[PDB]
């Protein structure tokens, strides 16, 4: 509607 | 005890050939500091690459892709070096013609290959290797569809650039089946593989809205794994990036109450996704708006605007004022807003060190404002409620120190916030602040 993220990543190696 | 291989490797009998292959997969799978530089160095990579060919040997084609799979399965140069062998374009081939245990040596080495970069992704893909794939996802052997499931989520992976949409695509129709798996792994592979895929175009978000996804995503933002929450609620989250009819199937399928669960988890980073996605539909129409509010989502991301790390907070700030867009047409939301408490978190919020935030943060106050304003003068009042609300709180005093922000957009809305709320008792300031200010 809006905003996408900031970064997809949100990827599965790299997330938090 | 090398040198000696590399020879045996290069002997024309077909005996020895294998018992040379076998001996370099063996050093090549030692858990501790694995050999393969020194087996790189040797130079019998290509060898290696040409026993996988049509025309060898079942049990050498496994061995010596084994083989290349530990070397590809290392570093980004050690996984070079089997893509600049030409092994890739084999490895998509022996998803067809060989057995099950070939089959999940080269799924995972294709899988360690796509995953280095995007451009091996691309390469990948244009080796057209989406069809053998696919292909695999009948086995019945749950450890191949595991590893399947996340060499697939690796082709689907990467925004810039993204990958082919036309092939990557094709991939829906399994992936919806597979978030149906009891394999924690697959289903958690499956589900980045939806974020990724739902993570572009409204062309793209509409292909995963079609095979029925976002039914069971919903399903899964209550899993007790938050592996499973993490990128269900990520692909939740990008398809209401999407339009209005497209966020309102998530609403339909019950993403809201899945969403206060989530604005309770104990990672912090699940309530700031929570709270993004929130945002995402508060920003929709005016029922969708009243869905959040209905869902009893407020309360919480009230109580986030305060106590929460900064990144939720903004995350939950921007959910609330995009709440309050609406309130211009349906009055008793902002109402119920300023009941709940928001005014203060908002306030406090002003001072925050970023720009994009103090904005958003003015625009929900002035919405309360020119709401509190239209209160008072549509009954024949002397006052502004939701003003004092705002003095009460501090807020005055530091609305009007936002007109010393560089940000020349913020300084004009708060000088037009403490002429139009705050007239006689607080000046707002003119262009004499030469010596400008901010960051």
């Amino acid at each position: 509607m809006n905003r996408r993220k900031i970064a997809m990543p949100k990827r599965r190696m790299a997330f938090k | 005890e090398l040198p000696q291989m590399t020879q045996q490797l290069n002997s024309d009998d077909m005996q020895e050939q294998l018992s040379a292959t076998v001996k370099f997969r063996q050093i090549l799978s030692r858990e501790h500091r694995p050999p393969i530089d020194v087996v790189i160095q040797a130079g019998v990579v290509p060898r290696l690459v040409e026993f996988m060919r049509e025309n060898q040997p079942e049990m050498l084609q496994l061995e010596a892709a084994w083989a290349l799979t530990n070397i590809a399965s290392g570093t980004s140069a050690q996984t070079k070096v089997v893509v600049d062998a030409d092994a890739v374009p084999l490895f998509i081939q022996l998803l067809y013609t060989g057995s099950v245990e070939v089959k999940e040596q080269a799924i995972w080495a294709l899988g360690n290959v796509a995953g280095d970069s995007t451009d091996y992704r691309d390469y990948v893909l244009q080796c057209n290797a989406m069809e053998p794939i696919l292909g695999l996802f009948n086995s019945n052997k749950p450890s191949l569809i595991r590893t399947a499931t996340w060499t697939l989520s690796n082709l689907c992976r990467g925004k810039k650039p993204q990958p082919d949409w036309s092939v990557v695509s094709q991939a829906l129709p399994t992936l919806a089946k597979l978030i149906y798996s009891m394999d924690t792994e697959t289903l958690v592979d499956a589900c980045w593989a939806i974020s990724y895929l739902s993570d572009g175009p409204q062309e793209a978000i509409q292909a995963v809205i079609d095979v029925r996804i976002p039914k069971r995503l919903v399903e899964l933002l209550s899993h007790e794994s938050t592996l499973v929450q993490t990128p269900a609620l990520r692909a939740v989250g990008n398809i209401v990036t999407g339009n209005d009819l497209q966020t309102q199937v998530v609403i339909n399928a019950g993403v809201l109450p899945a969403l206060r669960l989530l604005l309770s988890s104990p990672k912090e980073n699940i309530k700031k996704e929570a709270c993004w996605t929130i945002s995402n539909i508060t920003a929709g129409n005016t029922e969708q708006i009243q869905a959040v509010i209905d869902a009893n989502l407020i309360p919480p991301l009230v109580k986030l605007l305060e106590v929460a790390e900064d990144k939720t907070k903004k995350e939950a700030c921007w959910a609330i004022s995009n709440a309050s867009s609406g309130g211009l047409q349906r009055p008793d939301i902002i109402r119920y807003l300023v009941s709940q408490g928001c005014i203060k978190p908002l306030c406090d919020l002003l001072e925050i060190a970023d720009n994009r935030i103090i904005e958003v943060t003015l625009d929900a106050l002035e919405n309360i404002l020119k709401m509190g304003e239209a209160d008072k003068e549509a009954r024949g009042l002397n006052i502004n409620e939701n003003a004092d609300f705002i003095e009460k709180a501090g807020g005055m005093e530091k609305i009007f120190n936002c007109q010393q922000n560089e940000n020349d957009k913020i300084y004009e809305k708060a000088y037009k916030i403490i002429e139009t709320y705050f007239g006689e008792e607080e000046d707002a300031v003119d262009e004499t602040m030469a010596p400008q200010n901010a960051g």
